RNA sequence: CCGGCCGGGAACUCAAAGGAGACUGCCAGUGAUAAACUGGAGGAAGGUGGGGAUGACGUCAAGUCAUCAUGGCCCUUACGACCAGGGCUACACACGUGCUACAAUGGCGCAUACAAAGAGAAGCGACCUCGCGAGAGCAAGCGGACCUCAUAAAGUGCGUCGUAGUCCGGAUUGGAGUCUGCAACUCGACUCCAUGAAGUCGGAAUCGCUAGUAAUCGUGGAUCAGAAUGCCACGGUGAAUAC
């Protein structure tokens, strides 16, 4: 009925508002198709390192972007107030709809 | 040149990040500029307020901004006073609403950046560069600090021809990733030119 | 050779072409418009084509048509 | 086995022997044996007189050979006459399309010397 | 990187949308099979910087038109300067 | 090879005979990394050999190989001024690596149509030592012996 | 029950299900041939049935993806020995000495800024 | 509807978190009963398992005042600033780095099998339809393990070419076109049709690489309206040799 996408660059954290959310579901209402991992779109930016000349220097950075699914099948008005008003983790992107 | 920046090589572990928000490409850009626009402005204001760090998080249509300082009261002003007129301009820059925390800095002698700036502002004050490094390194070992080093660069005192000079008292494993190292920069804008400061401070491990 | 959907030509040159069609030619005719495609209605005229340093006289004809004004105004002096 | 051009080709598959004409390259030849009712890979053995001259017309359709040559010079001359960039280019022995001449213009500039 | 070169780029984006995207889509359909009256294209006398592709793309902090990166909006030189102060969320020296 | 003396990765003895040896052959004749086409060429050059000699397969290559096998070689030795083209005697282990190489190397420089063929014609000619490879050994020989003086 | 082993090689992933029936073999819902029997490695697939006989003693339906001709057939090769699992460890010792047990971990080594391709170095001249 | 497609299935492949695991520790010889090496066991992995990142005090007044910053210097109705057009793309040459070849381990037609890794809203754009084609019109899905970019190529199968400046090789030029963009003359990329140079494997001399490497085959990306033989990534097939 409701599934929540989670994205955030911090791995030791995304699954710790995943757990928090899964927990504030299984304790209230219930169901929840566990929390699903889901491929980590990781960019990469490789840049020239010397301000002038020396194209063999180069720094190589990446930005990992982590996913989490959740999926709650049974939507109890109560389990739908568990997410509401109890949430935080100001650095996870949470998508509620599809 | 050839030493990997000590803070950045640690981010993944044992070292934070002074911006922590999520954005997607599209806005990722405009936020990044917002950030280096609020720190720019702020650092010019709390200039002589001993601010060592300003963290940023945009919590969904919101910007939080902590200001790790070592003179909380001077930042805060007469009960809530200045923090307000900051809030104002900060929300009046980021283009969204601005809350604003003011974390305090104990044992600032231990703070890389505040250290550097100290030496940095002492050079513009016109004091012996030898003496000022020696002070740094001391009050630091003084209050703990398993190590520290501080070098300064060029025109040191004035010389037509430019030098450096470090001062490694204690432990500093810049190869040991676990090692807690608070590293930083500060440039002093003297009348004979510009001297660059770099302080490493070895706090711990694990 | 590109274009496909409307030969190009600047207005402020084209209205220099008609201030001499009706009127009848004058001396040369200065343009910095090496862009424009030469049109049938330019034959017999003498547009001056800027090539960088100054404007080169060029008498149009019945086959300098699908060619840019600037094809007849060498830009790099080589010798 | 002349066809069309002073040229007198054959002794292999037809679709290649046809290209022999100045005026044909693969496509126009495929179109030829196709639009004249012949099989690409057939030699001129088996290919009796009847089939040959049917082709001769099929190629006679285009401006091949001598005329093509004549017509191609015609063009190059036109350019040069108008004193345009691509014309002053043909005249000056260097390459027309835009290629660099700071180095490697050789095939149009001609084997080097001084 | 030379004020006046920035100030151009600002004017370039200003105009880039004052007109184009809007006014210059009296041009979008205008040049497609609605055929014809050629006064349709002729119109292009609109400033010049009015076109988007007339915008370079500058290290939002410094100016450098070279070594830009869209994600960040900066030149690799500032990208790394921020990179090593945290500054860029999620961005660390990667390996694999 | 300065300090860490080493061994040998042992390849997978031939997918159509069960032979370490020939699988060195194919690798050796293999090019641009096309094992597929590579064995295709020895199996069908061994197929023209095969019947044309009649003497089986395995053991027919083994003779032509036995021919262009080299017993001694001239090893450089640049000492003060002098080259010193020292003859010396070679291991069995490579003695057929070479031989296989000089064969593969020869047939590549032949004037026939197909590499299968060229290869075959080389195996054949060598069997009755009169080929380019045999010609090689009869110079690695002529070139030892002429500096045989040394020892 | 379906007795089985995974097995993979170089980005390939083949799963192998044994069942005592015949000597018929199906990879990706395909004849052994119809996939690559008649190709470079048609014979390695059988291999894990050397000292462990069959001819038509036990059946294997298997699927594999990722990598290529040799890589996939490598995985399979693993998964058969890995499924010979079930039938004891009194066979998984000459599966050792044969080597089919081992996971060949050779991967493709990345392209490293400053070289052409992992090890290939851009040619240099002193002047 | 023989499409994992609908129920279902939680097994397996994978997915991203967390753990375990390899330590010369075990046997054995070698070695001063040391360090270590060597070989064997077991094991997915043996002897820093494979790769990355990480570059000490320092050397070259080495590079960067043009990324930015800045001491001094100098111009200020000009060394600043606006617009146009042109130039950085020139061309007797010389050198460096690369791409494409000289060919049957190949060319070519046809059929056909097997990857990885990434990108995407002012975006990726299916489908359908039009066009020989580049493309064009229309139009669904997808902020994306869903949708699109996207139909890997080597390979394998038949077939043809028969050692030839060739059905090898594609330069150069003619003509006609497509898309981007106010704008493709200078100077964009691509496409159709014709054109078919040099080149038959390269003097002296000289570079790379020790294994999933070299060699070879395709794929993607950053910059970017457009403009990759470069650059940064990605798997496929897959060697030779070290006294
Ligand atoms: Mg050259
Ligand atoms: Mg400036
Ligand atoms: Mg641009
Ligand atoms: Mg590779
Ligand atoms: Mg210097
Ligand atoms: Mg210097
Ligand atoms: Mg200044
Ligand atoms: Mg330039
Ligand atoms: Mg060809
Ligand atoms: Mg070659
Ligand atoms: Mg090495």
């Amino acid at each position: 009925r409701i599934r929540i996408r989670l994205k955030a660059f911090d791995h030791r954290l995304i699954d710790q508002a995943t757990a928090e959310i899964v927990e504030t579901a299984k304790r209230t209402g219930a169901q929840v198709r566990g929390p699903i991992p889901l491929p980590t779109r990781k960019e990469r930016f490789t840049v020239l390192i010397s301000p002038h000349v020396n194209k063999d220097a180069r720094d190589q950075y990446e930005i990992r972007t982590h996913l989490r699914l959740v999926d709650i099948v049974e939507p109890t008005e109560k389990t739908v107030d568990a997410l509401m008003r109890l949430d935080l983790a100001a650095g996870v992107d949470v998508q509620i709809s599809l | 040149g050839q030493k990997v920046h000590p803070n950045g090589i640690r981010l993944g572990i044992v070292k934070p990040w002074n911006s922590t928000w999520f954005a997607n490409t599209k806005e990722f850009a405009d936020n990044l500029d917002s950030d280096f626009k609020v720190r720019q402005y702020l650092t010019k204001e709390l200039a002589k307020a001993s601010v060592s760090r300003i963290v940023i998080e945009r919590p969904a249509k919101s910007i939080r901004v902590t200001i790790h300082t070592a003179r909380p009261g001077i930042v805060i002003g007469k009960k809530g006073e200045d923090v307000e007129k900051l809030r104002k301009v900060v929300a009046d820059i980021a283009g969204v609403p601005a809350q604003i925390n003011i974390a305090e800095v104990r044992k600032p002698e231990l703070d890389a950046k505040l250290v550097a700036d100290s030496i940095t502002s002492q050079l513009e004050r016109r004091v012996m560069f030898r003496r000022a490094m020696k002070r740094a390194v001391q009050n630091a070992m003084r209050l703990g600090a398993k190590g520290i080093k501080v070098e300064v660069s060029g025109r040191l005192g004035g010389a037509e021809i430019a030098r450096t000079e470090w001062y490694r008292e204690g432990r500093v494993p810049l190869h040991t990733l676990r090692a807690d190292i608070d590293y930083n920069t500060s440039e002093a804008h003297t009348t004979y030119g510009v001297i660059g400061v770099k302080v490493w401070i070895f706090k711990g491990e694990i | 050779r590109s274009l496909k959907k409307g030969p190009f030509i600047d207005l402020h040159l084209l209205k220099k072409v008609e201030k001499a069609v009706e009127s009848g030619d004058k001396k040369p005719l200065r343009t910095w418009s090496r862009r424009s495609t030469i049109f049938p209605n330019m034959i017999g005229l003498t547009i001056a084509v800027h090539n960088g340093r100054q404007h080169v006289p060029v008498f149009v004809t019945d086959e300098m048509v699908g060619h840019k004004l600037g094809e007849f105004a060498p830009t790099r002096t080589y010798r | 086995a002349r066809i069309a051009g002073i040229n007198i080709p054959d002794h292999k598959h037809a679709v290649i022997a046809l290209t022999s004409i100045y005026g044909v390259g693969k496509t126009r030849s495929k179109a030829i044996l196709a639009a004249a009712g012949i099989a690409e890979d057939v030699k001129i053995s088996e290919l009796s007189e009847g089939q040959i001259d049917t082709l001769r017309d099929e190629v006679a359709k285009f401006v091949v050979e001598g005329d093509l040559r004549r017509e191609i010079s015609m063009s190059i001359k036109r350019l040069m006459d108008l004193g345009c960039y691509r014309g002053l280019r043909h005249r000056r022995g260097l390459p027309v399309r835009g290629q660099r001449t700071k180095t490697n213009a050789r095939t149009r500039k001609g084997p080097r010397k001084p | 990187a030379k004020q006046s070169m920035k100030a151009r780029e600002v004017k370039r984006v200003a105009l880039a949308d004052k007109y184009f995207a809007k006014r210059a889509e009296l041009k979008a359909i205008i040049s497609d099979v609605n055929a014809r009256w050629n006064a349709v294209l002729k119109l292009q006398t609109l400033p010049r910087d009015s076109s988007p592709s007339r915008q370079r793309n500058r290290c939002r902090q410094t100016g450098r038109p070279h070594g830009f990166l869209r994600k960040f909006g900066l030149s690799r030189i500032k990208v790394r300067e921020a990179a090593m102060r945290g500054e860029i969320p999620g961005l660390k020296k990667a390996s694999w | 090879p300065r300090r860490r003396v080493i061994g040998q990765r042992k390849i997978l003895p031939d997918p159509k005979f069960g032979s370490e040896l020939l699988a060195k052959f194919v690798n050796i004749l293999m090019v641009d990394g096309k094992k597929s086409t590579a064995e295709s060429i020895v199996y069908s050059a061994l197929e023209t050999l095969a019947q044309r000699s009649g003497k089986s397969e395995l053991e027919a290559f083994e003779v032509a190989l036995e021919n262009v096998r080299p017993t001694v070689e001239v090893k450089s030795r640049r000492v003060g001024g002098s080259t010193y083209q020292v003859p010396v005697e070679v291991r069995p282990v490579r003695r057929n690596a070479l031989a296989m190489r000089w064969i593969v190397e020869a047939a590549r420089k032949r004037g026939d149509k197909s590499m299968a063929l060229r290869l075959a014609n080389e195996l054949s000619d060598a069997a009755e030592n009169k080929g380019t490879a045999v010609k090689k050994r009869e110079d690695v020989h002529r070139m030892a012996e002429a500096n045989k003086a040394f020892a | 029950n379906q007795y089985y082993g995974t097995g993979r090689r170089k980005s390939s992933a083949a799963r192998v299900f044994i069942k005592p029936g015949n000597g018929k073999i199906v990879i990706n819902q395909r004849s052994l041939e119809q996939y690559f029997g008649r190709e470079t490695a048609r014979m390695v697939v059988r291999q894990p049935l050397e000292l462990v006989d069959m001819v038509e003693k036990l059946d294997l339906y298997i699927t594999v993806k990722g990598g290529g001709i040799s890589g996939q057939a490598g995985a399979i090769r693993h998964g058969i020995t890995r499924a010979l699992m079930e039938y004891d460890e009194s066979l998984r010792s000459e599966l050792r000495k044969a080597g089919f047990v081992t996971r060949d971990a050779r991967q493709v080594e990345r392209k490293k800024v400053g070289l052409r391709k992992a090890r290939r170095r851009p040619q240099f001249s002193k002047r």
